[PDB]
């Protein structure tokens, strides 16, 4: 339930963070989808983050690990 | 004339977890540790959304892994 | 598709990678769906074991297939499925020092067999570039002549494979080559 | 000369902690098959015919000329 931050003065728009989220990879990718919801969708450019309430998100470090350029920041501690 | 065993091996008794790998392995059957935990962990794998090797990279005990994709001539239809 | 991983299906009997379906059923299944639906052209089929010698032998067990069908439709053919380039199809013997001709047990079975029509393949004898939508022998034909190749695979369907070759008159192989399509020709009473 | 018997070998480095011929590599540790295994390679370049070795491997998996 954590919160992640993307600096979108740096996003490229590369749907990387989108495509690796193992929350967003439910859906399509998994037998009898539990949760159909999603953290990222790359509107306009640049990365958004539907999870406003801090509600989905492990901290897994997966989308952390695949920005290319570093771009996205996961606070560990309380919002 | 015999027998070797030249030095000393122990366990640090505070770090050991009971993973049991050096047990299991052990050439002699020398290491005596038993699990602090009983019971059963069971993995739905039909379930899990593919790149998400959170839990292989944070098992203590390296219990879990990704089974290795078999080779083309023999995946069976499996 | 098995060349998709790097391997071929040598025979009629062998099974896909992870499919564990074989040419016999895929070939049966697709005459079974185009005589139900009743299309205008057959089943045109290629074949297994392409270019290489002996396999006369499979040439036969792949045009047995349609021993049990009947072409049903509104226009007129006689076919159920068309074996196409067959003088490439109709080689004889274990290797190309002991390399003949199969064009006469290959005629004599379609001559008895009125439900499959055939084309020739004939060898003009000169310079050309080989494109079959099959992988595995045009790299085969690249290993042996190692000349240029060319291999696109398609995403869920099929391969490709272009690799110049020379047909020319001083080999005993091409002459062979070039002799079988008038064999075929020339024993068709039909 | 040399033979190991991969039959006979646990793939305890006591064989090639010795000599600085014998090279043991334990490739990586894995719950697949949940057990030890690897390899033993020996170079002619560093043997003698000391057959120390042949001893100190806990098993007879080794035999050497
Ligand atoms: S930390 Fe994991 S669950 Fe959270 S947004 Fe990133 S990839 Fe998704
Ligand atoms: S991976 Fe990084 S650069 Fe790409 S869309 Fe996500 S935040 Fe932006
Ligand atoms: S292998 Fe496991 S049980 Fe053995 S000493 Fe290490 S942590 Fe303890
Ligand atoms: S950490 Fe492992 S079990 Fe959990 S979602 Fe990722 S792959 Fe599945
Ligand atoms: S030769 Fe003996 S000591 Fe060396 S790895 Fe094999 S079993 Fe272990
Ligand atoms: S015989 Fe002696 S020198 Fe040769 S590998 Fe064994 S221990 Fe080393
Ligand atoms: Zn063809």
């Amino acid at each position: 339930a954590f919160a992640v931050h993307v600096n979108m003065e740096r996003c490229t728009g590369c749907n990387n963070c989108v495509v690796a989220c193992p929350v967003n990879a439910l859906e399509l990718n998994t037998v009898n989808p539990s949760s159909t919801d999603k953290i990222y969708k790359v509107i306009n450019g640049d990365a958004v983050i539907l999870d406003v309430k801090h509600e989905l998100c492990a901290g897994c470090g997966i989308c952390v690990d695949a920005c290319p350029y570093d771009v996205i920041q996961l606070s560990g501690q309380p919002p | 004339v015999g027998q070797k065993k030249l030095g000393n091996v122990n366990i640090i008794d505070e770090d050991c977890c009971t993973c049991r790998w050096c047990a299991i392995n052990c050439p002699t059957e020398a290491i005596t540790v038993n699990k602090i935990f009983e019971g059963e962990i069971t993995f739905h794998a039909e379930k899990c959304p593919g790149g998400c090797s959170t839990c292989v990279d944070v098992c203590p005990a390296n219990a879990i892994y990704l089974p290795t994709p078999k080779p083309a001539k023999d995946m069976k239809g499996q | 598709e098995a060349w998709a991983w790097g391997e071929n299906c040598t025979t009629i009997n062998d099974p896909v990678p992870y499919f564990d379906i074989t040419p016999a059923e895929i070939v049966k299944g697709l005459i079974e769906t185009n005589e139900y639906l009743g299309l205008p052209h057959s089943v045109h089929i290629h074949g297994n074991n392409l270019g290489n010698p002996g396999n006369y032998k499979d040439t036969l067990d792949t045009l047995r297939l349609a021993e049990s069908y009947k072409a049903k439709n509104k226009f007129g053919r006689e076919q159920v499925l068309h074996n196409t380039h067959i003088q490439f199809h109709s080689y004889k013997g274990t290797s190309w020092a002991d390399f003949e001709s199969g064009a006469k047990e290959i005629m004599d079975y379609v001559n008895a067999n009125k439900n499959i029509t055939c084309d020739i393949g004939q060898v003009t004898l000169d310079e050309t570039t080989t494109m079959t939508a099959d992988g595995p022998f045009e790299y085969h034909l690249n290993q042996l002549n190692h000349i240029k190749w060319a291999n696109v695979d398609v995403e869920l369907e099929t391969g490709s494979g272009v690799v110049p070759y020379i047909y020319d008159k001083n080999i005993k192989v091409c002459g062979i080559q070039w002799a079988i399509g008038l064999e075929l020709a020339l024993y068709a009473k039909d | 000369e040399f033979k190991v018997d991969d039959e006979k070998c646990t793939k305890c480095g006591i064989c090639g902690n010795l000599c600085e011929a014998i090279n043991v590599l334990h490739k990586p540790f894995s719950p697949e098959i949940g057990k030890v295994e690897g390899e033993v390679i020996w170079d002619e370049a560093y043997c003698d015919g000391c057959n120390v070795c042949a001893e100190a491997c806990p098993s007879e998996a080794i035999k050497v000329t």
